[PDB]
This record gives C-alpha cells, sequence and structure tokens, in this order.
C-alpha cells in the first residue's frame, strides 16, 4: 500500500517547514542584534550631512 | 471496559490451552510495502502484544514454581525484533524525507529567498557594482605584475580599483598537465 | 563517631571517578564584540541611509573565528584586539596533557605544532611510499 | 596565584574585597551573587510554606520550560545532595527524598508546568504530556502482530 | 605453504628474470612533452569595483604581458542573479551561524577512531564475559535436545563478546589496517 | 544514578541518531523540531510497556487493578494510554509508586538486577475481573 | 475588487482599488477580503462579564483587520510593502488561518511579471500573513516561487507611485507616517 | 643517542649489526621461520618507515 | 570545539610552505611552517600552477635574515 | 533636514566618509553598579579608557593623524592632476608598451 510518490512529498513538507521556521527564527536573533546598529550608522550620516552645511 | 482488560492477557493462558508458538516477525521487504498511515496500525498490534506477553511472563515469574517457565518464550523475541524492523523502515523513509528536504532548503539559502522582516528581498543585481573580465593568457605572468598593468589608472588607492585578480587554469589543462606529467 | 559509612559513601567514591564531559569553551570577547564590526568602514549612502555594499571591504576583512559563529569578519585595522581568540581557535581543543603522545615521542616531527595545534602533517600511505620509490627505481 | 587582577599597583585596586571582584577566580565560592539561576525560584524553594514545588524537574527538549536537573560540573554537587540527602524543609516534613530508594532524576516524567496557588499546576505546556494517539484499526484490513508462513 | 607456492627461476637474487626494454640506446627513447613545456592558457579573472570593466580592459588593447600574447578578453558576468543574501550581514550571519552548530556537532565529542585501550575495553576474560550475559537457558537447552532432539545451531542467549564494553568504546571504532605484521598467518605453512 | 555526563554516551547517541562519522548532521532547526525522527518516531510510534499484574485482577473481583508502567510515564499519560489504546474510559484516580527493579544472583554469581518500573494502581469505576477455568 | 484609502501623514486618504485574483488563488486572496472587509469584530468591556466568565479576552490581542495599519517598508523604485496587524515595525504575520498558512499550489504557481501587482510578504514560503506588498518595479523574476501574487492594483496607482517617492527617515521607514485609514470591499 | 646508525644496512647479511639479545639455544621449526621473517621485517619495517 | 580552524597565517605562495608563525605575527616556539593546503595538493598540481621563473622567486633564500621581520634573523634558523 | 541643491554636492563629491567606527569602540557592559563603582574616582581616562564624546571638529595643530592625511590628500590632488590633464593615461599607456615587446 506504500505510495512514495504521495507520502514523501507529505514528509518533505514537514521537514522543510521545520527548517524554514527555524532559519527565520535565527534571522530574528541576528536582526534584533543588527538593526540596532544599522540605524546607528544611519543616525551618523544624518548628522554628517547636517555638519557639512 | 470489563472485557477490555482481556486484551492485556493472552487468550490461551485464560483457556488452559497449550499455547501456540508465533508464525514469524514481520519481514522487511514486506514492511516497506506498507504506508505510514498503517505502519502504526501494525505497530500497536506489536505494542498490544509486547504488553500482552510481558504481563504473562511477569505472571509466570511471580509463580516460578506452580507454573514453571513461560511457554513459547520466543514470542516476545519475535515482537521486539519485529519492532526494530518497523524502527528501521521508518528510519529509511525519514532519511530520504529529510534528505530531500535538505536538498531543497539548502538551495533556497543561496537563492536568498528568505528575509526576517517579512518581505521580498531587494533585486539580485542591484547591490553589486562590479565588472569581471576573464583575461586569458598563454604563459603565466606573476599576479602583482598583472595588478600593476591591467589595473585602473585613475584611482589613487593601492587596490587601484581592481578588487581581486585571480589566475586559474582550465580543467582541460589541469589534466593536459596531469598526464603529460605522468607520461614524462 | 564519624557518620555515613553506608552505601552512599560507597558509591560517591566510585561513581565520581567518571570523567565529566569537556568542551574547550574558549574565552568570550566581552568588551570587543566581534560581530558588531561588520558595520565598520561602510559608506552610508544618502538615499537609503544604510551601508553601501563595499566590494573591497570583504578583502580588508580578517575573519576572526568563533564557536557559535563560523568565522566573524572584521576589518583589517581592528584585527589585533582579537589576538587571543586567533590563538585559541588554532589551539588544539584539549589540555595538552591528554595529547602528550605527540610532543615527546618522534611525533615531534610528524605533527604540526604551530601554536599547539597537534594535527598530523601530510603522510603518504605505504601504497605510495613504494609507488614513489619504485617509480624512481631507487 | 592570588593576583590575577587588573594590575594597578599605585592606585586603589577596585573591588579588592567586594562581591563582584577580580583576583578571586571563576569557579569559586563567594559567588552567592550569581544567585540568578535559570531554574525557576519555586523549584529550589517551594511555592508555599510546605515546600510544594521542591524537587528535580527534568524537562523535555522541545518544552520551553526550564528545570533544575543540570549535569554541568558546577551543578552536580547539589543534584546529588537532592538524591541522597533529600531536603528537610523548615516546615518539618522531608521533601523530594524522604526514605530509602533514592530517586532517579533522569527517569522522572518531564516537568509539565509551574505550580499555581489556586489549583495545583498551571499546565504551561501540554506538548510534553504524551497522548498516545494511534488509531484503532476496527474498520478494515486486520493486522495481527506477526505474519504468516509460506 | 606460500613458501612452496613461490616459483624460482634463477634461484638467487633476481629470482625472476627482468625482460629487456624496447630501445637500443636511451637517446633513441622518444622524448615526451615536459609538463612545463605546456604553458596552457592561464585564464586570469580580474574584477573591478565598477561596471565599466570589459570596455576598459580592452581600451588598453593588451597584446602581451611579456609572455602572455593575450588570447581573449571575455567578460565573466559572475554578478548574475547575486542574491542580496550574499552581501547582507543580517543574512550571511544567519548562515555562518548555522555552519557552526552543524560543525561542532561533527567534531565536538572528539573521541578517537581507535586506540589500543579499545581492544582492552571491548575485550574481556571468559570468566566475566559469561557473567555479563548468562541465564539458566543455556542448560535447559542441554536437557532439552538430549531428549526431544531438535538439532539447533545458533545461540539461545544471544552472545555479547564485548561484555557490555560497547558503551565505553564508540560505535564508529575500527582497528586500523596493520602493516608488515610480525606474524606467520600470511605465510600459511602446513608442514613445520 | 550517576549524574556526571560521560563523553562516550553522547557519541553513541549520534551514531544512531544519524550516521555520525559518515552522514553529516541534520540542520539544527530540524533537530529542534517535532519532525526530528526520534521525536517523530515517538509522536507516532510510542515505545512503552504497560504490563498488567494479574495477581490483583484474577478471579477475585477488583476495582483497583494494578499496572506496571515505565518509570517515565506520569499519571495523566497512563490515563491517555489506557484511554486511546485499550479503550478504558473510567479512571478517576491513579496511585503511583516507584520500585527498585528486582535483583538476584544468577547461578553464575553476577547480581543481575532487572530494570526498574513504576507500580501505578489505577482505580476503575466498575470493577473488572478475569476467569480461570480448571 | 476591493479598495483601500491611504493617508500620507497630513494628506487626505486616497482610494487604492485592488482587483484580487480570487479565481486562481482563493486562500490568500480571500485572506485579503476578510482582512479588508472588516470581518472580525470583538468589542468588549471588562465590567460587564468581559473578564469574568468568558475568559475570551482575545480582544487584547492582534485584531485581524487592516484598519489603522501602516505602510512601513517602502523600497523606492522597487515596491511599497505594508499592512501588518501584529507589530508596527513590519515584523510578524497574522491571518485568518491562525499565525500563517502555506498553500502548495498557490506558491509554486506564482509569477511576478506585471507592474502594480500585489503579492504577499513572507519570511519564507511556509509563512503568509496579512503582510502584502504592491510591486512598483515593473518585473520581478527573483520573485517566482517565493510568495503568492493574489491580485493587482486596478487603479489609484497614483499613490503607490506617490508613496514610493516619500523619503526614508533614518529608521529605514518613510519620513512621514503613511497610514491606512479605512478599508473595505468593491 | 648515538647508536652506530651508519651500520644498520652496511652489513653483509640481514641479521647483522642488529642487536637482538632475545635469542635462544634451539630455535624450533616455526621459531626459525619467525626469526628469519623477523630480521627482514625490522629491516623493511625500518626502511619504509624511514622512507615515508 | 573549533568550527572552521583558521588557515595558516601567511600561506600565500603556491609551492612552498607559509613562513612560521611569530615571524608573521603569531606564536613563536616552532621553526618550520606547514600548511595543509600545500601538502595535500599533489606535486604536479604544485608544478602546474607555477612556472620555473616563479619558483626561483619563492625558492628564494634570504638565508640569515627574515624576509618578513625586516632587520631580524630568520626564526627558523636561530637556535630556537 | 537637508536641502536638495546642497545634497547633490555631497553625493558627486569624490571624497566620502567611511563612517562605521563608533562600533569598534570597546563595550563596558555589565551591572551598572559594578561598572560605576569602579569609577569611584577619576578612573575615567585611566587604564586605557576614554570618555568618548562624539567630536565634530578636530584641532589641526600637531594632530599627526590630521597632518598624516592632509598631505596624503595633497598627494591625492596632485595625482588627480594627471587624470585631469591626461599624463596618467600616457604614463599608464607607457607600461603596456614597455610590457609588450619584451
Amino acid at each position: 500500500t506504500y505510495d512514495r510518490e504521495k507520502e514523501m512529498p507529505l514528509l518533505v513538507v514537514r521537514r522543510l517547514q521545520a527548517m524554514e521556521n527555524y532559519f527565520v527564527d535565527s534571522l530574528q536573533k541576528s536582526h534584533e542584534y543588527h538593526k540596532a546598529l544599522q540605524m546607528r550608522n544611519a543616525q551618523d550620516m544624518q548628522t554628517f550631512q547636517k555638519d557639512v552645511l | 471496559n470489563v472485557a477490555a482488560l482481556y486484551e492485556f492477557v493472552d487468550g490461551n493462558f485464560l483457556n488452559n490451552k497449550r499455547p501456540a508458538i508465533p508464525g514469524g516477525a514481520w519481514p522487511l521487504e514486506s514492511l516497506r510495502r506498507k504506508s505510514l498511515a498503517d505502519l502504526q496500525q501494525i505497530w500497536l498490534s506489536l505494542l498490544k502484544e509486547r504488553n500482552m506477553l510481558s504481563t504473562i511472563k511477569e505472571h509466570y515469574l511471580r509463580h516460578q514454581e506452580e507454573l514453571g517457565a513461560m511457554p513459547a518464550p520466543s514470542r516476545l523475541k519475535m515482537v521486539e525484533e519485529s519492532m526494530e524492523n518497523v524502527k528501521r523502515v521508518v528510519k529509511e523513509r525519514d532519511a530520504e524525507a529529510t534528505a530531500e528536504a535538505v536538498r531543497i532548503f539548502k538551495e533556497r539559502l543561496a537563492k536568498g529567498i528568505y528575509r526576517y522582516p517579512p518581505g521580498p528581498p531587494p533585486p539580485p543585481g542591484a547591490h553589486d557594482p562590479t565588472s569581471t573580465v576573464k583575461l586569458v593568457l598563454s604563459r603565466r605572468v606573476d599576479e602583482e605584475r598583472l595588478r600593476e598593468l591591467l589595473g585602473r589608472f585613475n584611482v589613487f588607492e593601492a587596490h587601484k580599483g581592481i578588487v581581486k585578480l585571480t589566475m586559474q587554469l582550465p580543467e582541460d589543462v589541469l589534466t593536459q598537465k596531469r598526464d603529460a606529467e605522468q607520461l614524462w | 563517631f564519624k557518620q555515613g559509612q553506608g552505601m552512599f559513601s560507597h558509591q560517591l567514591k566510585r561513581i565520581l571517578n567518571k570523567k565529566s564531559l569537556h568542551k574547550y569553551n574558549w574565552d568570550p570577547l566581552h568588551m570587543y564584540d566581534p560581530r558588531k564590526l561588520v558595520h565598520a568602514n561602510r559608506y552610508v549612502d544618502h538615499d537609503t541611509y544604510e551601508e553601501k555594499y563595499d566590494p573591497h571591504w570583504e578583502h580588508n576583512a580578517h575573519l576572526v573565528p568563533d564557536q557559535q559563529f563560523y568565522n566573524i569578519p572584521v576589518p583589517k585595522e581592528y584585527k589585533d584586539a582579537y589576538w587571543w581568540r586567533d590563538l585559541q581557535a588554532r589551539r588544539v581543543q584539549c589540555p595538552t596533557e591528554w595529547v602528550h603522545f605527540r610532543m615527546h615521542t618522534k611525533d615531534k616531527l610528524k605533527y604540526d605544532f604551530q601554536d599547539l595545534a597537534f594535527r598530523k602533517k601530510f603522510e603518504y600511505s605505504y601504497e605510495d611510499v613504494v609507488a614513489n620509490a619504485k617509480d624512481m627505481c631507487s | 596565584v592570588f593576583h590575577n587582577a587588573p594590575s594597578v599597583y599605585p592606585f586603589t585596586k577596585p573591588f579588592h574585597d567586594t562581591p563582584y571582584d577580580q583576583d578571586r577566580g571563576r569557579f569559586d565560592k563567594t559567588k552567592n551573587i550569581l544567585r540568578e539561576n535559570k531554574w525557576p525560584a519555586w523549584m529550589d524553594h517551594g511555592a508555599d510554606g510546605t515546600g510544594f514545588g521542591i524537587g528535580l524537574n527534568r524537562t523535555h527538549p522541545l518544552s520551553k520550560l526550564r528545570g533544575n536537573l543540570r549535569r554541568n560540573p558546577s551543578e552536580i554537587p547539589r543534584v546529588l545532595n537532592m538524591m541522597i540527602q533529600g531536603v528537610w524543609h523548615k516546615s518539618g516534613n522531608k521533601l523530594y527524598f524522604r526514605g530509602g530508594k533514592p530517586p532517579n532524576p533522569s527517569t522522572h516524567p518531564y516537568l509539565t508546568g509551574e505550580p499555581c496557588p489556586v489549583y495545583g499546576w498551571k499546565v504551561t505546556d501540554p506538548g510534553v504530556i504524551r497522548e498516545f494517539n494511534l488509531p484503532q484499526p476496527e474498520d478494515k484490513t486486520r493486522y495481527k502482530p506477526y505474519v504468516a508462513l509460506q | 605453504s606460500v613458501l612452496s607456492k613461490a616459483v624460482i627461476q634463477l634461484g638467487y637474487f633476481p629470482n625472476i628474470t627482468t625482460t629487456a626494454p624496447r630501445f637500443t640506446k636511451a637517446d633513441d627513447v622518444p622524448r615526451p612533452v615536459h609538463p612545463d613545456e605546456i604553458e596552457g592558457p592561464w585564464e586570469v579573472r580580474v574584477t573591478y569595483d565598477a561596471k565599466d570593466g570589459l570596455a576598459y580592459v580592452q581600451s588598453l588593447s593588451l597584446t602581451s604581458i611579456d609572455g602572455a600574447a593575450v588570447l581573449s578578453v571575455e567578460e565573466e558576468f559572475p554578478a548574475a542573479a547575486q542574491p542580496y543574501a550574499a552581501v547582507d550581514p543580517v543574512y550571511q550571519e544567519a548562515v555562518r551561524r548555522e555552519m557552526a552548530q552543524e560543525e561542532t556537532l561533527m567534531k565536538w565529542p572528539n573521541v578517537p577512531k581507535w586506540k589500543y585501550q579499545y581492544d582492552l575495553y571491548t575485550k574481556k576474560h571468559l570468566a566475566q564475559v559469561v557473567q555479563y550475559n548468562y541465564s539458566n537457558v543455556v542448560d535447559y537447552v542441554d536437557r532439552e535436545v538430549l531428549l526431544t532432539g531438535r538439532s539447533v545451531w545458533e545461540s539461545p542467549i544471544d552472545i555479547d563478546p564485548t561484555c557490555g564494553g560497547m558503551k565505553s568504546v564508540p560505535a564508529h571504532a575500527k582497528k586500523p589496517k596493520r602493516y608488515m605484521t610480525h606474524g606467520l598467518a600470511e605465510v600459511g605453512v602446513t608442514d613445520i | 544514578w550517576n549524574p556526571i555526563a560521560g563523553k562516550i554516551g553522547l557519541v553513541n547517541r549520534k551514531a544512531e541518531e544519524w550516521g555520525w562519522p559518515h552522514q553529516r548532521p541534520p540542520p539544527t532547526g530540524l533537530r529542534r523540531s517535532p519532525e526530528y525522527f526520534p521525536f517523530f518516531f515517538s509522536r507516532y510510534f510510542p515505545d512503552v510497556e504497560v504490563r498488567l499484574v494479574l495477581d490483583s485482577v484474577l478471579n477475585n473481583e477488583t476495582t483497583r487493578p494494578i499496572f506496571h508502567i515505565p518509570q517515565d510515564m506520569s499519571k495523566q499519560e497512563l490515563v491517555n494510554y489506557l484511554k486511546n489504546i485499550y479503550n478504558i474510559d473510567n479512571v478517576v484516580r491513579i496511585r503511583v509508586r516507584n520500585m527498585r527493579g528486582r535483583r538476584f544472583k544468577n547461578e553464575v554469581g553476577e547480581i543481575k538486577s532487572l530494570p526498574d518500573y513504576k507500580v501505578a494502581v489505577v482505580e476503575l469505576d466498575s470493577p473488572v475481573s478475569i476467569v480461570f477455568k480448571q | 475588487h476591493a479598495f483601500m484609502d491611504i493617508a500620507i501623514g497630513s494628506q487626505p486618504p486616497h482610494r487604492v482599488t485592488f482587483e484580487l485574483f480570487t479565481k486562481r488563488c482563493p486562500i490568500a486572496s480571500e485572506n485579503f477580503l476578510k482582512l479588508c472587509t472588516g470581518e472580525n469584530v470583538l468589542p468588549q468591556v471588562s465590567s460587564i462579564d468581559g473578564i469574568g466568565e468568558p475568559s475570551f479576552r482575545d480582544q487584547f490581542l492582534p485584531q485581524l483587520t487592516y484598519r489603522n495599519t501602516t505602510v512601513h517598508r517602502v523600497c523606492k523604485g522597487y515596491l511599497v510593502q505594508g499592512g501588518d496587524i501584529v507589530s508596527g515595525q513590519g515584523t510578524g504575520q497574522l491571518s485568518i488561518y491562525g499565525e500563517s498558512f502555506d498553500a502548495p499550489e498557490e506558491v509554486k504557481a506564482s509569477k511576478f511579471d506585471r507592474m502594480g501587482l500585489l503579492g504577499t510578504a513572507v519570511s519564507a514560503p511556509h509563512l503568509n500573513g496579512s503582510q502584502f506588498f504592491i510591486l512598483t518595479a515593473d518585473k520581478a523574476p527573483h520573485l517566482n516561487g517565493t510568495c503568492i501574487c493574489f491580485g493587482r492594483v486596478v487603479d489609484g496607482w497614483t499613490v503607490v507611485k506617490a508613496i514610493e517617492a516619500i523619503p526614508l527617515t533614518a529608521a529605514g521607514e518613510p519620513a512621514e507616517r503613511v497610514v491606512v485609514v479605512e478599508c473595505g470591499k468593491l | 643517542g648515538f647508536t652506530m646508525k651508519y651500520k644498520r644496512g652496511t652489513g653483509l647479511w640481514d641479521e647483522d649489526h642488529v642487536n637482538d639479545f632475545d635469542a635462544n639455544k634451539y630455535l624450533s621449526a616455526r621459531s626459525t621461520m619467525r626469526w628469519y621473517y623477523g630480521m627482514e621485517r625490522l629491516q623493511t619495517r625500518n626502511n619504509m618507515n624511514a622512507r615515508r | 570545539v573549533a568550527p572552521w580552524v583558521p588557515p595558516p597565517r601567511h600561506d600565500v605562495k603556491v609551492t612552498m610552505p607559509p613562513p612560521p608563525g611569530g615571524e608573521v605575527g603569531g606564536s613563536y616556539g616552532v621553526s618550520t611552517g606547514y600548511s595543509d593546503r600545500l601538502a595535500r595538493t599533489p606535486y604536479w598540481k604544485r608544478m602546474a600552477l607555477s612556472t620555473y621563473a616563479l619558483r626561483m622567486k619563492e625558492n628564494e633564500t634570504r638565508y640569515p635574515m627574515s624576509p618578513h621581520r625586516e632587520g631580524e634573523y630568520d626564526l627558523r634558523y636561530t637556535v630556537t | 533636514e537637508i536641502p536638495e541643491a546642497a545634497r547633490t554636492v555631497m553625493r558627486s563629491h569624490p571624497l566620502q566618509p567611511q563612517l562605521g567606527f563608533v562600533h569598534a569602540l570597546p563595550t563596558d557592559n555589565r551591572d551598572a553598579v559594578v561598572q560605576e563603582w569602579e569609577r569611584m574616582h577619576h578612573l575615567d581616562w585611566q587604564f586605557g579608557k576614554a570618555v568618548y564624546e562624539p567630536r565634530s571638529a578636530e584641532n589641526e595643530r600637531g594632530n599627526l593623524t590630521w597632518l598624516r592625511e592632509v598631505r596624503h590628500h595633497e598627494a591625492r590632488e596632485a595625482f588627480q592632476a594627471d587624470v585631469d590633464s591626461g599624463e596618467a593615461r600616457r604614463r599608464h599607456m607607457a607600461k603596456i608598451k614597455a610590457a609588450a615587446q619584451v
């Protein structure tokens, strides 16, 4: 009764969904750490441009 | 139920029959034939026996004298050894099920279709402001001798505008050199 | 009148000889966070106010290793503050009393010993020692 | 090796005696500060007077819940003192280990949730309580435990 | 005995003759093309920090680099479809973080492949090997067959020659191939 | 129980979880997931031995049949177990001990102590019984 | 069809009419109606039984409507992304179907080749929420199998091309707050 | 230390200039096959060691 | 545990080992450098990527001095 | 707020700012009390610390790192003079004609 052409594409969904949902859980932990800096580089050419004038 | 506890205990031991030996554990080539939806239906039956044999053998254990050893004690060997068969058949499917998932997801990595602050990433060729030339030379010339010549002439930096020059040999040569090193 | 001659003092003198797990947790660079240097020397573009993609940066970048990160990239100028971690990642990851087999015998030669990385050098197999010494007809 | 401190010979050697100090080592005593412990407070001292929550709470990997069954070298000295000594609560009743057969923290069922005062437990995560959910094949295609012969 | 299986021709050192080579003199041997005499086309890949590479590098109109005689100035275009995930630190740090966890798993419990204490762990005496795996089963079957008479081959109580030591020696352990062993098992002798 | 973690026990864990020296690891996301095979071989193919003692459920009627369940089956799981596997639907109170597995000296002489278990005296509503015709 | 009014800070609303591809992609498109049509309402007060017995208290919880949302990520020359019911910063996804949803037929069969198209915003294909994005750069080949193209803006393109021209402040956000005043159906 | 290493192969046979105190009066049938095979081994065991 | 053991310091030359550490900036105490990139690539490979005019530029023996630590004697030829 | 007419100046202007250095600064993050107990006195400029207040203008006298580049700049305006006139292209086209006949 095994139907590999139908049940493996059921499983691969479950493994792949299990990774993508973690890779973006890791993309959090780096974005919550970094976007605190990218603005500190933005807030430091907002003021450079200011100081040129 | 009242009679539900009867499937804990063997029918022959209740019925004083000389119990019958098993037929045989599940063969592997006939296991992978079975889908996963029922591989557990044929699992609980292994389960509801390994309980139904253990509760008998601890009963024969409790009265070693009145009853002696457990009759047909190889049954329980042919249920555990049949459990491992189901254990290594799912482990086969959950190998390729995993390996095909890793082959996809690991080509979405380099595809870059993920991005945490949910959205479509910036276009592919926007960030790179780089141009690469495959200059092909007959003999090798030294690297820094190239960086001095083919490098830019307008930019006042030691990098001379050229990000990275790399000599390479075509694999048709890395063998055309490989054998002519052997035939030599 | 001591106390506790019983069995718990008969196990706790035998099970505690079991060697716990060792993981060479190398020192954490608290004050010099290395991963917050991916943003050093980045032309902020005056449209998106983010770092422009410098193609040169990655060449003046010195990948300082890590345990929870493969290889953190830092610009070249800030490379020397991480002088200990580049000496701890190249190290061998066990107290060298366990790998003293390599340091006193004639493995002193057959091994890379640069900053205590007791890793084997290259070594031909015996199918090759004769493949390389018969082809010469030596 | 007492002087593994920031070398400052003519100035004051900050912290010198105070709790947060250098030149005292890492795996030292005098680290009551570091009272911060991942394990919830209630399981190292009971949720109430009777020392209810006291014990060693193994936890399931998936379960976000944190239990105090550590096996780090710095934490086994207290995880044995739970299994062999047991706890004598200041209320008069002996806790987690009170009799003969010392518990096996690694064969405990997993910590299912923090205790509450009103009920017993807020079952914070049910994904740790296994609910064996195998369908019973009473519809069709009967499956004995083992197969027939040729 | 593989002493006798040897076939002797001259009896002394060059036991089996060495046939003659092809050519009379050495200078009659065909010389090949030495691998340094090849000088195959060295493809050097230059990458600028500008979009005007191909049109510039041809402005020079290279014809030699003192040995080169440049053969072709084609453009690689390896920026094709480069995902922003190649320059984004927020992304590349997610992947390079992933590499570690899947790499410390491979190397962290660094337990040697083999060491001569293993064949001291996995091996035991006969006195203990049985103690670790014994039942009365082994002598019920001795009473069993003597009467009932069912000729059995395998072992009723399954043997454990490691005496439980496999949970002190990693499962991926294997004696390395021993070279030039000091035995007579390879020289299978049948008469001495 | 020895709390101290041994090095080998982790290595012996990997080689069966995934072919350790040969097959590269599954990405840490999958390992933190209920789709990791040993979390998948558990959520769908449990491995438990809820053996029933008969000395309390024999010809003498009983409202409190006694079981043995592995040391790591809590109460509310023994409910879920009998409910969904043995159709038992009337369990108001379960009463759980923990017993040191039986010990003895085999005829050779090594102290061969069986594994430990967990007596769980369930208390069904309407009493159950077993008949034995001689 | 459906509309949406865009308020660029101190400037008036402006109708953006979306022609939802309700035919080819039902789920993600019907996810848009229910989110725009203001279909999920739960008004409650604590005094009168709001707190005591029901224990619903899910109205102190992401509300599942585009009302009063924002337009946060605006990539000039590329697109204008917006609409989130969970986090003001553009993160997190909400939907009719819980946290998110993946539709296998609806993700592979997507092609972003028209301007003004309207797609979903994903952290990954398995994740689709309220977050949509209106494509302003004409072609999008790198967006083929990533997300779903459940419709296109049918008119009122003036704003999605006037939103795009709004400057980015330091924060990578538009200098002036683009607010989605009131949505509905057409 | 210094152990006349310039004499290892410079003998006329294989059993010479190899200090082997472990001898016996009567080396038997297979103790002689073990011996002759032994001298050459630690003569080729040494060489390919020193070649690798 | 070392994921991504770093590469040797000054491995930039195609057919000779990288100069020893310390001389490049690293830990002293070892004389002979070695880089597993170089020792693994078979000989013909190392002879492919290089022409004779080049090896004579990286064979180059700066005998007492050190080519890198300008002014100090090469630390693979000192007593230690 | 910046204008537009001046904005296009700082864009097309050759010399642009690197502008990421603030992060290289060393962190002193710990309990605020244990961090500030140490500054019980002027432990501020002491032992390789520095109260980094963001500076917008620099003293030009004796400032090595300032003269170290104002010459490097005046060595960039001088090299830039060639590319203006075209003696760079010549002196660069003289290499390839030195490196062709050989």
